[PDB]
């Protein structure tokens, strides 16, 4: 959903609210200067009934950042933080 | 299923 | 069910 | 002889 | 003769927020006494980058409801209302 | 059922044992002077476990038979009878 | 079942006509309306001999060139009618 | 004298789903040992647009059935049954 | 040292009649603790006409059985025996 | 992944799930009656991150198979089929 | 004096299925802020033939984690868990 | 690219 920007002079960083998705339901790939985040969870009951969800969000990276140095981690509250050093 | 705290 |  |  | 007032049948209803989706991107279908709402929109740009979304939510109708009488309407604020008359 | 031939001077008639198939799981079609019988049922429990079955059976008719007069019916014991009048 | 597939650049609809062959379907546009008709003669299906006929109409958005409407039938029996948005 | 028990003839039966047609839009007729079922409804507005439908389906009766003993009944679910006693 | 007599593990066994199928028309596979037996033969002539057949039957293995130790054998009479050692 | 073998009177065939390897990353060689299959791909992102893989698989052929008649092909879904006719 | 409660640092974690490899066939090392998980087992016979496997998977650690504090554990089912305390 |  809402994405927060936490860039600094030394690190490229974004945080994404994905509270409906578990760690095994998210994927983060980096290719050709674009970070791609995909999520998909099967049908299950929430507070209102049965629902399934899927999404794909893409971020553009500044030029020259090593795609092998991108790290992603989900918090127990459901915040996905994607990070990488600046060139 | 988790991720909602 | 079927026949039989 | 040939949904959605 | 005089005019007459008539009673009207109760109505079952549910409400759902779908502000990210357009009218041509939402479908309402009934199957075996279950209302199924599907939303899907292709990749678009937003404040943070590119995003695409999809979901399917289900509701079990009260017994006796005529599935051919289910209707829905989308408000300007992106809220979808689904209702049907009770027998 | 019983899988036998019961031809007479005035009627072409055959019987076939299909006790594992329901009426809606069988189809009889006549084309090019050939009767084609197809059966298929989904995986279901029997006295030994889960099983699915499918078969195609063909008979050759004598010349001159009108395919619009081919009759087929399934007995409660599982015998499918196909018959037609002789020219 | 007339699955709508509209976008912002294309008007598109798909219709299930699995009992009809290509030469048994016709699509024509007139006065802002697309008309689809199917008809096939007596023929054996999974239950026996049957003939069928139908006519379905859809309203096009105003300003669609009727010469830009295309129709095609897939091998599985889906008829897709589409046109571009002006 | 003593009361007696008597056997009764089997019954031939077919079922057909006609949920798109109203009772007064269906006809059942027997001709030359063939049951003809015909449905027809005029142009009607549905969820997608306008629609008119028509069909004729035929079934071949087993030999010897009295065509005057054929009957039919339509359930609220839109299923038509056609029945006749066997010789 | 002296020789030794040792007990041997019990064996699990099921039997199935498949006389209509040749060896090269049968497959035995194990997956997720379930033995799957498939048979399929193309159209061939028999005493009544032409016939093709297909089937798939399943059995649930007891808990603890090593799926790599499942074996089978076809008798001349057409009976297929599948067995495997118990824990 | 999974490996399925089927040996009939007319043909020997094995199918292997190698849905992480490209066509130019697989090799199939036969010698001394053994088929040798080797795969290797460099560091590459999958649904969990960067990873490289390598494997070697060997199958013993039945007597008399001509090694010049062994065919191998990879499907779009990543299944490698190697087969040879029997003498 | 009274007893004291103290907070403890979060933990970064990843899990990996490596049931094909034995404990001594797996290694876990850190270098340049990256965790390297390597598996490798020599040729050995299985139910189909002979197989050898190798793989190296990498993970970029979150910024500021002490690489000397990385630990791993392998469950009996065959899942490797790697974790480390956060700053 | 890879097969999958």
């Amino acid at each position: 959903g809402v994405s927060e920007i936490r860039h600094t002079a030394d690190r490229w960083r974004v945080s994404l609210d994905v509270n409906h998705f578990a760690p095994d339901e998210l994927t983060v790939k980096t290719k050709d200067g674009v970070v791609e985040i995909t999520g998909k969870h099967e049908e299950r009951q929430d507070e209102h009934g049965y629902i399934s969800r899927c999404f794909t969000r893409k971020y553009t990276l500044p030029p020259g950042v090593d795609p092998t140095q991108v790290s992603s981690s989900l918090s127990p509250e459901g915040t996905l933080t994607v990070e990488a050093p600046m060139p | 299923a988790l991720s909602r705290q | 069910a079927l026949s039989r | 002889l040939s949904g959605v």
